[PDB]
């Protein structure tokens, strides 16, 4: 079928395999595992279990994920702990891929995990600056992306999307000077989303 | 497969070590090096004498907007709003009413030039060949104020640059 | 020397604008009396440890609350 | 008198726009065309456009690139230490309105909200020729100035 | 013996196979303070025991290595040393303990 | 009102004032702040310029799009007044020069180019004119700056009777030529800040009670002329010019009590001391004592 | 209500680090204003200072003012370490932005914002 994306069960049968296998050495924190229908493995843990299953995922014998390939996170207001942590990891000796994920909220503090990947330092900072996040024991937890003094989390769903305040130089002070934003044309909200269901596979029961 | 590209054992042979003092006392390959810079000297430039000469472009190049007309003289543009939904910086404005003749038409379709990114997804998703990226790439201005274009500036546009407009249409449209 | 850091104690405190010269009582407490606020003594404190020349931590310092206890502190 | 006033004025245009210095902020994709005009092809330098010039050497300040809030302070320091005249190009939509970024809360929304900008290229990115364009219009911009003619008429 | 493992900062190692009983051996001796229901012992001694089973069943070093698919042989003693101290963090941490907390009812629903 | 210039928004760049002005002399010291807080609100500003574009290049990035107008004029010339103000509906006169020229005299900057933008601006329908006169304009006055600044602050006020008229004492500034030209080296002065200046011409434009009147425009504290210029030479951490200007220099500010000033605009006068090392850091390589 | 603390365990120990940082601020003023050039008084960059701190007077969770007292400190580090340029420094003035009219009628005669 010269379209469809072709499917691979040995890897999916590995992946549910290595699953299991980690899901049984690490019961204190795995609440949930799962492999997509492309073939990718996803751990759900307890944050209490960052620091314990990353240094088992990259030094244990049959894991050795050496290489940390991201750190981000994800906001979801609707959640209880509308933050989502997510780390992607990859592993040259077994040349496979995994992702674990975890959660927090505003005022939750989640480890740092600059101990297991030193790579983790500046993602987990681009958290704290994009999503408020606070990463306990980090050597430098500041921002890295915003502006100096910049207000607000951007990358939060409730933060707009042309922020607070816009920028300009102001000759009486002779500085460059911040100001309530307004928009000579304000950005144009689409409402795009068909009223037809594309998805029975994935229709929630009601 | 892999290569190594500095996995080398420099030979201890007095001929060899002899040959490498040499290089270092005659600096023969600093020398090699002036012949490269040398040769460059006696080579023809690759500069062109611009604005009398012009680097080559094809019929595909995403230029200035420019709207356009049937053989009428009807605009086609019928304010369907597609190139406004897909445009990816929210650089097209319109407003439609039906004309006085009752058909369907605009009344404004402004392009911020300084919103754009000269993608040419407005052309691509106009179903009429209303709305295209002209060959002209020399139209900087003095004023911000200038690269605002209205209805009026783009339909001039497509007057000026028709019959280059449509040739390259003509070259490429068995390729869309 | 007791009333020397006691004197400096009141100068330290009259220059400190917010409190009212007349009021100033060496046993007048800065919160109940004077009405100052939790960071108005903050600033009191820091004024002496510049007068005296040490540092007074804050577990120290939050007890300070009238100038009886800065002189009766400094002393120890 | 005024034939000797409008003479010297040519002088000093011509001496000007032949010896235009360039100072380019490369902010972002836009520095990318801009080293394609010095490039072999176009060789801004056979204009007398030195391919890079000190700020305090400088001339003409190319905005090349979208200009950040973080970066705004920055770039407006580098425009009073210019020695006068001094000219401005922005060069891109970014620099020009904001352009793919416009109403991003990180990005300022046309580099004229912080310097005067005397030539506006469009495109994202202008061409090497584009860009090149620009500059002989700017050019022919400082070769329609009239400082002593004015001055002699205050 | 090799030159040279080819990766910087990894030094050849004269002696591996006695090295890597060593660090074998040191692994079993600490998974012994595991419980004995722990899966991480029960796999970690498995696996530990097979490696340990290959080195003292071949003298060749290329051949060990061919055996062991573990990259260089001191790719392989460096793997020993990070599951040691791997298990030494496990007696600290207990993970076969049960699961700390259960999330939230809707934690990992997607889409929402 | 007519429907475009109802004012919109809240008051910041992109807003909607409802203010259309010419502002001649914008080019100037005064004119580069009355033309800021005039495109910092979104007012339409019209800018006639004598100088080159490139003089003008500072004024363009104080309004949006737009809202920055700059055309050419001649003083002599009314036919390019009119161009310049027949759409708007207030007119600001910042002309002015502090010396003369062999092409221009006092009597040409303060009475014969006020006098012709008053008499066009009237013609043309303009509601509002706000023109700058002096604190110390006198028709017997040694100076001639300042008699000329007295004729033609009559000639407004008989030709556009509803001009309202400012009458600033000395301006101090970044770009002034009063605490520079001291740094730069019997009387009181009563010198008064730019941004209180501006403050009091851009409420000027909104207050309807202000049409027809005369302001003076004095700043909070008076002083010896000597005591000042001692205390420019101590911020300035330094070791303690026509005729006509020093003419001005010593000529006492006058105090006329009957006129309105700066609060009857609702601006507060800024003293001296708190903006005097603004102007002043740039020279460096006790408060002055005031009339009670 | 069982929560994983951030640093302190109740507002008093809270308190404290409010403390700790309002003293590094205050004591911090007098460099800025020198080192940044800033045409302020001390007294304004103390005033500054103090009226930052008020603000927030209000807060019981000791979470919440942990974050506070964290950002505080970002923000101390930003000045002192002169990351901050002096516009940074003088964001907090709003030099440029005329006042809002507060009351009812001034607020009705100029648009329909509450
Ligand atoms: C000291 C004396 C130096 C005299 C310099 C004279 C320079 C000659 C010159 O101006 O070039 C001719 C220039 C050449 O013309 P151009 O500068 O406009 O350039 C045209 C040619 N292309 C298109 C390739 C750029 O003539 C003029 O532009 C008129 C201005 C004359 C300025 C000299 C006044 C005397
Ligand atoms: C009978 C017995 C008689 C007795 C007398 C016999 C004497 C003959 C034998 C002596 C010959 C010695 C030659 C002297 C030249 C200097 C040699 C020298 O200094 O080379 C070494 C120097 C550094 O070399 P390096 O690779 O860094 O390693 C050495 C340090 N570890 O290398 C360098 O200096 C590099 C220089 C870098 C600059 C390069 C730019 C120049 C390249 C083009 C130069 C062309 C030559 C110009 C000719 C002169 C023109 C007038
Ligand atoms: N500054 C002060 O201390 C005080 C000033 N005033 C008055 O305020 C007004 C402005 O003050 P200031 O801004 O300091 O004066 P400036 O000299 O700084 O600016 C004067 C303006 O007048 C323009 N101008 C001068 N002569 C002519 C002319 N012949 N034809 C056309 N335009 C001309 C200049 O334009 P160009 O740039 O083209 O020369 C400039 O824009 C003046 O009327 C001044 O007398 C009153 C009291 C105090
Ligand atoms: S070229 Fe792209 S960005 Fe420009 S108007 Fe067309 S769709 Fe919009
Ligand atoms: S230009 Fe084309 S796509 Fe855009 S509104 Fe007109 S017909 Fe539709
Ligand atoms: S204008 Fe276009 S090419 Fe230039 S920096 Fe912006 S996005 Fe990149």
């Amino acid at each position: 079928r010269p379209t469809v994306r072709p499917r691979n069960d040995v890897a999916h049968k590995q992946l549910s395999a290595f699953g299991e296998y980690v899901a049984e050495i690490l019961p204190k924190y795995v609440q949930q595992v799962q492999v997509s229908c492309f073939n990718e493995l996803e751990i759900c843990i307890h944050p209490d279990g960052v620091i314990p299953v990353l240094t088992f995922l990259r030094d244990h014998s049959n894991a050795q994920f050496k290489s940390l390939a991201d750190l981000t996170a994800v906001d979801i207001p609707t959640r209880q702990n509308r933050f989502e942590i997510v780390y992607n990891l990859l592993s040259l000796r077994f040349n496979s891929r995994i992702r674990v994920k975890t959660y927090t909220d505003e005022l939750t503090p989640i480890e740092s995990s600059v101990p297991v990947y030193k790579a983790a330092n500046w993602y987990e900072r681009e958290i704290w600056d994009m999503f408020g996040v606070f990463f306990a024991n980090h050597p430098d937890l500041r921002r890295i992306l915003t502006d100096y003094g910049f207000e607000g989390h951007p990358f939060r769903k409730d933060f707009p999307l042309s922020g607070y305040v816009e920028l300009r130089y102001d000759d009486e002070v002779k500085r460059v000077v911040a100001e309530p934003v307004e928009l000579a044309q304000e950005f144009r909200k689409f409402d795009l989303n068909s009223p037809w269901e594309a998805f029975p596979a994935y229709r929630q029961p009601p | 497969t892999y290569k190594y590209v500095n996995l080398r054992e420099p030979s201890m042979d007095m001929k060899s070590v002899t040959d490498r003092a040499a290089q270092t006392l005659l600096w023969t390959e600093l020398i090699r090096g002036l012949g490269m810079t040398l040769s460059y000297l006696f080579r023809e430039p690759a500069t062109i004498n611009y604005p009398f000469e012009k680097g080559p472009l094809s019929p595909r190049f995403r230029g200035e907007h420019a709207l356009r007309r049937y053989p009428s003289g009807e605009e086609r543009c019928i304010a369907c709003k597609l190139c406004e939904a897909v445009c990816p910086a929210q650089a097209i404005t319109i407003e439609a009413e039906p004309r006085a003749d009752g058909s369907r038409r605009t009344t404004r379709y402004d392009i911020d030039m300084t919103k754009c990114i000269y993608c040419g997804f407005c052309q691509e998703a106009c179903p009429v060949d209303a709305i295209v990226e002209g060959p002209n790439f020399e139209f900087s201005t003095e004023t911000h104020e200038e690269l605002l274009y209205n209805k009026e500036k783009l339909l001039n546009n497509g007057d000026k640059w028709e019959a280059e407009i449509a040739a390259n249409i003509q070259a490429d449209y068995l390729y869309r | 020397t007791l009333e020397g850091i006691k004197d400096r104690v009141l100068y330290v405190l009259k220059l400190y604008d917010k409190i009212d010269p007349e009021k100033l009582s060496v046993n007048s407490h800065f919160m109940k009396d004077l009405g100052l606020d939790s960071l108005d003594q903050v600033e009191i404190i820091m004024a002496m440890e510049d007068e005296f020349g040490f540092e007074i931590p804050d577990i120290d310092a939050e007890k300070l609350m009238c100038p009886q206890e800065i002189v009766d502190y400094i002393a120890d | 008198g005024e034939y000797v006033v409008a003479k010297l004025d040519d002088l000093i245009n011509w001496a000007r726009r032949s010896s235009l210095w360039p100072m380019t902020f490369g902010l972002a994709c836009c520095a990318v065309e801009m080293m394609h005009m010095a490039a072999p092809r176009y060789d801004m330098d056979r204009f007398g456009v030195v391919f890079r010039a000190s700020p305090r050497q400088s001339d003409v300040m190319i905005v090349a690139g979208t200009l950040t809030n973080k970066m705004a302070p920055a770039l407006r320091k580098v425009y009073d230490q210019m020695p006068e005249p001094r000219y401005v190009v922005s060069m891109g939509s970014c620099a020009n309105g904001g352009g793919y970024y416009h109403y991003s809360y990180s990005v300022v929304r046309g580099c004229d909200r912080i310097v005067p900008v005397d030539i506006y290229v469009p495109g994202c990115p202008p061409t090497a020729e584009a860009l090149l364009y620009g500059i002989l219009q700017l050019q022919k911009k400082i070769k329609r100035e009239k400082r002593l003619r004015i001055w002699y008429r205050r | 013996l090799k030159k040279t493992t080819g990766l910087v900062g990894l030094a050849v190692c004269e002696t591996p196979h006695e090295r890597l009983k060593i660090l074998y051996t040191k692994i079993l001796d600490v998974l012994g303070h595991i419980p004995k229901n722990a899966a991480y012992r029960k796999y970690t001694e498995q696996i530990t025991n097979e490696k340990l089973s290959m080195v003292k069943a071949e003298p060749d070093v290329k051949k060990l290595e061919e055996r062991l698919q573990g990259g260089q042989i001191e790719e392989v003693i460096l793997q020993a040393e990070n599951e040691l101290s791997l298990a030494r963090k496990m007696i600290q941490w207990k993970p076969w303990e049960p699961l700390v907390e259960e999330p939230p009812a809707s934690q990992w629903k997607w889409p929402i | 009102l007519h429907h475009a210039v109802i004012p919109h928004g809240k008051g910041g760049r992109s807003s909607v004032s409802g203010i259309v002005a010419t502002v001649f002399g914008a080019t100037g010291f005064l004119g580069r702040y009355v033309v800021n807080h005039l495109g910092r609100m979104g007012s339409q500003v019209i800018v006639p310029h004598r100088c080159e574009p490139y003089d003008t290049m500072h004024l363009r990035p104080m309004g949006d799009l737009g809202q920055i107008i700059f055309m050419d004029w001649n003083g002599r010339d009314k036919d390019s007044i009119r161009r310049a103000v027949e759409h708007s509906s207030v007119v600001i006169n910042l002309v002015g020069r502090e010396w003369e020229t062999q092409n221009f005299d006092f009597e040409d900057v303060f009475v014969k180019i006020p006098q012709a933008i008053a008499q066009v601006s009237k013609e043309a329908g303009v509601e509002k004119f706000i023109h700058i006169s002096h604190l110390n304009a006198d028709i017997k006055s040694s100076s001639k700056y300042l008699r000329s600044k007295a004729v033609g602050e009559k000639e407004v006020r008989e030709t556009f009777p509803e001009a309202t008229i400012i009458k600033p004492a000395e301006i101090f500034g970044r770009e002034d030529r009063f605490l520079n030209y001291f740094a730069n080296i019997k009387t009181v002065k009563q010198p008064v800040y730019i941004v209180d200046v501006t403050k009091g011409i851009i409420n000027a434009i909104k207050d309807p009670d202000a049409r027809g009147k005369t302001f003076a425009f004095v700043g909070p504290s008076r002083y010896l002329l000597f005591d000042l210029v001692q205390y420019v030479f101590a911020v300035a951490h330094r070791p303690f010019t026509t005729r006509d200007k020093v003419e001005r220099i010593h000529t006492t500010d006058k105090i006329l009590p009957h006129l309105p000033g700066l609060e009857d605009l609702g601006v507060e006068a800024t003293p001296l001391e708190l903006k005097a090392i603004e102007v002043l850091r740039r020279h460096r390589t006790q408060p002055a004592k005031t009339i009670p | 209500t069982s929560v994983k603390p951030i640093f302190s365990r109740d507002m008093n120990e809270a308190k404290r680090r409010v403390r700790e940082l309002y003293r590094a601020w205050y004591r911090e003023v007098p460099n800025t204003v020198h080192l940044f050039q800033l045409d302020i008084s001390v007294k304004q960059g103390r005033d500054k200072v103090r009226e930052m701190f008020k603000k927030n007077a209000h807060i019981t969770d000791p979470r919440v003012v942990d974050l506070l007292v964290i950002k505080g400190k970002m923000e101390l580090e930003e000045t002192i370490k002169v990351w901050k340029q002096r516009t940074h420094v003088m964001r907090f003035f709003h030099e440029t932005e005329a006042p809002r009219p507060k009351d009812f009628l001034s607020k009705f005669y100029v648009g329909h914002d509450p």
